[PDB]
């Protein structure tokens, strides 16, 4: 078995160049056979395969990136390289380094994958969500949580007492931010009788918002 | 490069169901050297994808039996006996013969469930909101089956594309229910200057669009 | 262009 793990920038510019390295253990890079690719999930979607090292420092390459990748590695330190020059908004991507042996290993395969690093590609600046109350059997009542970047953004109702009727959906980049919001249905009786409060927070930039949830 | 085309894209079952997942090459995929290096992954949500088949039907150890892979050339197949919940999830084929190496799109394996009417939700833009110069109306279109929907926007009766951004959830894990979030955002100046805000969501469980609206003085 | 398995 096998272990390897990623690590990256999280984010930088367009333009830049975008260092990823591969920490693995549990077999030997420079045993015959053995390789390394690296994988990228390009927004949430869809698998793309960059460029594989073999144990004999051959090398191969996605044509189409050929001129911006750089695969290498260092065995003494059981690390493998990629460098990605010249970045643009559409290599925002989750990229997976994973091992791929080829014969005389018997399995030529991807049989063991990182747990990826994600990747984005944007010159916002750090900045807190502004968070916005949602009101009018069961009532629906919401949050709308606008113009944050990076991601993540958390969510809870009433603290995380408030679980069931839930639903918070993915953000979207608007205008170089992100967007996300969040719904919630409870016993019409019961607001705004009984307070209901969204918790947002935003690790990235320390913050914490508790929008309780008004009428009118 | 080699295109790899799923069928289908989306596949909906109950538990204990079989599943089956058809890839077709743009061309053979076999190798020179008279191996076929048509491989089958599986990516479960919040995961790294993971091996199930490698050489068209070899298992990988530790991948139960009611999984199975065949075919040849441009033809493969995984086929998943008694579908579980751990089954659920992503599906790739890949052929890993031919520079580049290449993915098909992935299919999408998720509950299947009684079809449900969107419940539909409109909210105005908050005061607090209004008061920073802009202006965003929410619409929430929740627990609904199955999971195609469409939703259009009408300000004062005139259709407006622009300045809508839509969110889907994935498979509710509870209900096995599907949601939409939708909103619309103006400048507060152009938002006063119209009434009436309408989300109008279509789906397959009525042929009447359910409607919501509200007016602005009010 | 065949990806190299020997």
């Amino acid at each position: 078995q096998a272990t390897l793990k990623e690590s990256g920038p999280g984010i930088l510019q367009s333009s830049q160049t975008l260092s990823l390295t591969c920490s693995f253990s549990g077999f030997s890079l420079s045993t015959s056979g053995m390789g390394v690719s690296w994988i990228r999930q390009p927004s949430g979607k869809g698998l793309e395969w960059l460029a594989h090292i073999y144990w004999d420092d051959d090398k191969r390459y996605n044509p189409s990136l050929k001129s911006r990748l750089t695969i290498s590695k260092d065995t003494s330190r059981k690390q493998v390289f990629l460098k990605i020059t010249s970045v643009d908004p559409a290599d925002t991507a989750t990229y997976y380094c994973v091992r791929r042996p080829i014969t005389p290993v018997l399995v030529d395969a991807m049989d063991y994958w990182g747990q990826g690093t994600s990747v984005t590609v944007s010159s916002a600046k750090t900045t807190p969500p502004s968070v916005y109350p949602l009101a009018p059997s069961m009532v629906t009542l919401g949050c709308l949580v606008k113009g944050y970047f990076p991601e993540p953004v958390t969510v809870t109702w009433n603290s995380g007492s408030l679980s069931s009727g839930v639903h918070t959906f993915p953000a979207v980049l608007q205008s170089d931010l992100y967007t996300l919001s969040s719904s919630v249905t409870v016993p019409s009786s019961t607001w705004p009788s009984e307070t209901v409060t969204c918790n947002v927070a935003h690790p990235a930039s320390s913050t914490k918002v508790d929008k309780k949830i008004v009428p009118r | 490069d080699v295109l790899m085309t799923q069928t289908p894209l989306s596949l909906p079952v109950s538990l204990g169901d079989q599943a089956s997942i058809s890839c077709r090459s743009s061309q053979n995929i076999i190798h020179s050297n008279g191996n076929t290096y048509l491989e089958w992954y599986l990516q479960k949500p919040g995961q790294s994808p993971k091996l199930l088949i490698y050489k068209v039907s070899n298992r990988f150890s530790g991948v139960p039996d009611r999984f199975s892979g065949s075919g040849s050339g441009t033809d493969f197949t995984l086929k998943i006996k008694k579908v579980e919940a751990e089954d659920l999830g992503i599906y790739y084929c890949f052929q890993g013969s031919h520079v580049p190496l290449t993915f098909g799109a992935g299919t999408k394996l998720e509950l299947e469930r009684a079809d449900a009417a969107p419940t539909v939700s409109i909210f105005p833009p908050s005061s607090e909101q209004l008061t920073s110069g802009g202006a965003s109306v929410v619409c929430f279109l929740n627990n609904f089956y199955p999971k195609d929907i469409n939703v259009k926007w009408k300000i004062d009766g005139s259709e407006r594309q622009n300045g809508v951004l839509n969110s889907w959830t994935d498979q509710d894990s509870k209900d096995s229910t599907y949601s939409m979030s939708s909103t619309l955002t103006l400048t507060k100046d152009e938002y006063e200057r119209h009434n009436s805000y309408t989300c109008e969501a279509t789906h397959k469980t009525s042929t009447s669009p359910i409607v919501k609206s509200f007016n602005r003085n009010e | 262009a065949e990806f190299r398995h020997d």
